[PDB]
């Protein structure tokens, strides 16, 4: 059944699993027309498919051409997501195929179950966790490859950089979710915290800065403070 | 007009014959049911006064043989049996009629209720859903499970309704996943009507049989089957116009007949709300929508 606080360590066991987030698949700017009506313009999107144990991120870029001449795009976006995840699973060798796919939004369950009928042994699960994967487009290198795409494209990343050399998957996932939670709550503040000290750089093959163990503790402290402040403000507590 | 004699009534029981029912007392001189309309399938059903659990009964057609009921004190139930000796049977029935020990099938002349509930139901189709080929009649009860229920355990005593599953390879063509899931016309028209049922009459026949088993025996798997067959039609954008017109009539008489007090366990809120208000056919079932809105507005 559903993934929650109670069955959290299952994410870091040796059963292959993927999180799928569809929140950045269909993206629009809303604008006024000459006649003063409102219209949308689609912009490039992405499926965020993540192995939480390894950090492997399968970023399927969704080019605006896929929406051309289609109706009910928010509904189509769920089915396109399920079609692309299904095509990804079929592209992987049998020993690399996931035993579970966890969708971050319940509306993905039926589209994914129907696209994966060929894989009756792959469990399709919801989660009660409120995961901040919508903030993936606040990671500058991910945002850049999506916005420059001129055609459909799959790009592979490790969202943990080299952290797994020093920390466990559990700890790597906790750092990732804290960084994304910060970026989602106050993007400008979060990005100031990450880049303020120009001596710490982002390696060409990495997404995040090259912090020491000590500098990560300070960074992680600054992100928790950012999140609690914004909470007090949101709620006047 | 045909007769189903009873050897005796040793135990106190509520006897149903189609939509009618009679209380019989322990050792009441009751010898059966006469004036049964020829031309239709019938069901004769039982609920013991001492165990209101296990409704059970027998689907039959008097054109297919001479049937009687006899209590079996070992198995503790009223059993249907065939009498092969035509003369012994006419002789038994004539005696019981002369002594007026039989209830009369109480049809009102104006009243087409039973025809309207059984229009497409044929004994030969009932005998394929309820497999017991040595009898010409079919036993059903409250507890019998469906082939589909057994997949999710004794196959001899199962209801072999056609398996409908909206999230199955049968229902969904590779490469038309979204199309076939949101518009079930492919599944209804090609797989089910052309492929399995052969025509809409057999489809309606199973639907009507599933409803009647749900209503008369509170058979939960039959209720699931009735709703699945409704939802497959209402979830198809493309349905022959005669099928929609006939489905509206079928469902109208089913909703009309359903006991008011059983609406809560026999009607699935999600299916009815979807079929009348969201589905492709939301504007195609005028009679059914009007009777549902006036009789069960709570459900909606």
């Amino acid at each position: 059944g559903a993934m929650n606080s109670s069955n959290y360590a299952e994410l870091f066991n040796n059963d292959i699993k993927l999180f799928v987030d569809d929140t950045n698949v269909y993206r629009v700017t809303v604008h006024k027309t000459f006649e003063g009506n409102v219209a949308t313009k689609a912009i490039n999107g992405c499926i965020f498919t993540l192995n939480p144990k390894t950090g492997h991120l399968f970023l399927k870029i969704i080019h605006t051409s896929v929406w051309a001449g289609q109706k009910r795009l928010s509904q189509l976006a769920k089915w396109k997501t399920a079609e692309e995840v299904s095509a990804l699973v079929r592209s992987l060798p049998k020993e690399e195929q996931p035993k579970q796919i966890i969708v971050t939004r319940k509306a993905m369950l039926d589209p994914l179950e129907v696209h994966m009928l060929d894989f009756p042994n792959i469990a399709i699960r919801p989660t009660e966790l409120r995961l901040p994967f919508s903030a993936a487009m606040s990671i500058d290198k991910l945002s850049d490859v999506v916005m420059k795409a001129t055609e459909p494209q799959m790009v592979l990343f490790n969202i943990y950089d080299d952290w797994l050399d020093r920390i466990s998957s559990y700890t790597a996932f906790s750092r990732l979710t804290l960084l994304l939670r910060a970026l989602k709550t106050n993007e400008e503040s979060a990005k100031m915290i990450l880049l303020s000290d120009p001596t710490i750089t982002i390696k060409s093959y990495h997404l995040w800065p090259s912090f020491t163990d000590e500098q990560w503790i300070t960074i992680e402290s600054q992100m928790r403070d950012l999140i609690l402040t914004e909470y007090g403000r949101k709620y006047n507590v | 007009m045909n007769t189903v004699p009873f050897t005796s009534a040793p135990i106190e029981v509520t006897i149903g014959i189609d939509q009618y029912s009679f209380n019989v007392k322990e050792n009441q001189p009751f010898h059966g049911i006469k004036d049964i309309p020829i031309g239709h399938v019938h069901v004769i059903h039982f609920q013991h006064a001492d165990n209101s659990s296990m409704r059970y009964g027998y689907w039959f057609d008097c054109r297919m043989g001479n049937f009687y009921i006899q209590y079996d004190p070992k198995d503790g139930l009223y059993k249907m049996m065939e009498e092969r000796d035509g003369a012994k049977f006419e002789n038994i029935v004539h005696n019981f009629k002369e002594r007026q020990m039989m209830v009369s099938y109480p049809k009102i002349d104006e009243d087409d209720t039973w025809y309207n509930l059984t229009e497409f139901v044929q004994m030969d189709k009932i005998r394929k859903i309820v497999r017991k080929d040595e009898n010409q009649f079919s036993y059903v009860d409250s507890s019998m499970t469906t082939v589909q229920e057994n997949e999710l355990s004794d196959p001899a005593h199962s209801l072999n309704y056609t398996v409908i599953n909206f999230k199955s390879r049968e229902a969904i063509r590779p490469g038309h996943e979204m199309e076939d899931f949101l518009d079930k016309s492919y599944y209804l028209n090609t797989v089910m009507l052309q492929g399995i049922f052969k025509n809409s009459s057999n489809y309606f026949g199973e639907l009507q049989f599933a409803f009647l088993n749900a209503m008369f025996f509170g058979n939960y798997g039959s209720s699931l089957q009735w709703h699945a067959m409704i939802e497959l039609i209402c979830s198809s954008a493309t349905v022959p116009k005669h099928m929609l017109d006939k489905l509206d009539e079928i469902l109208y008489y089913q909703i009309k007949t359903l006991p008011e007090q059983y609406s809560d366990i026999l009607l699935n809120e999600r299916v009815w709300n979807i079929c009348l208000y969201s589905s492709f056919q939301k504007n195609s079932l005028h009679n059914t929508e009007k009777i549902m809105e006036n009789k069960y507005p709570e459900l909606l």
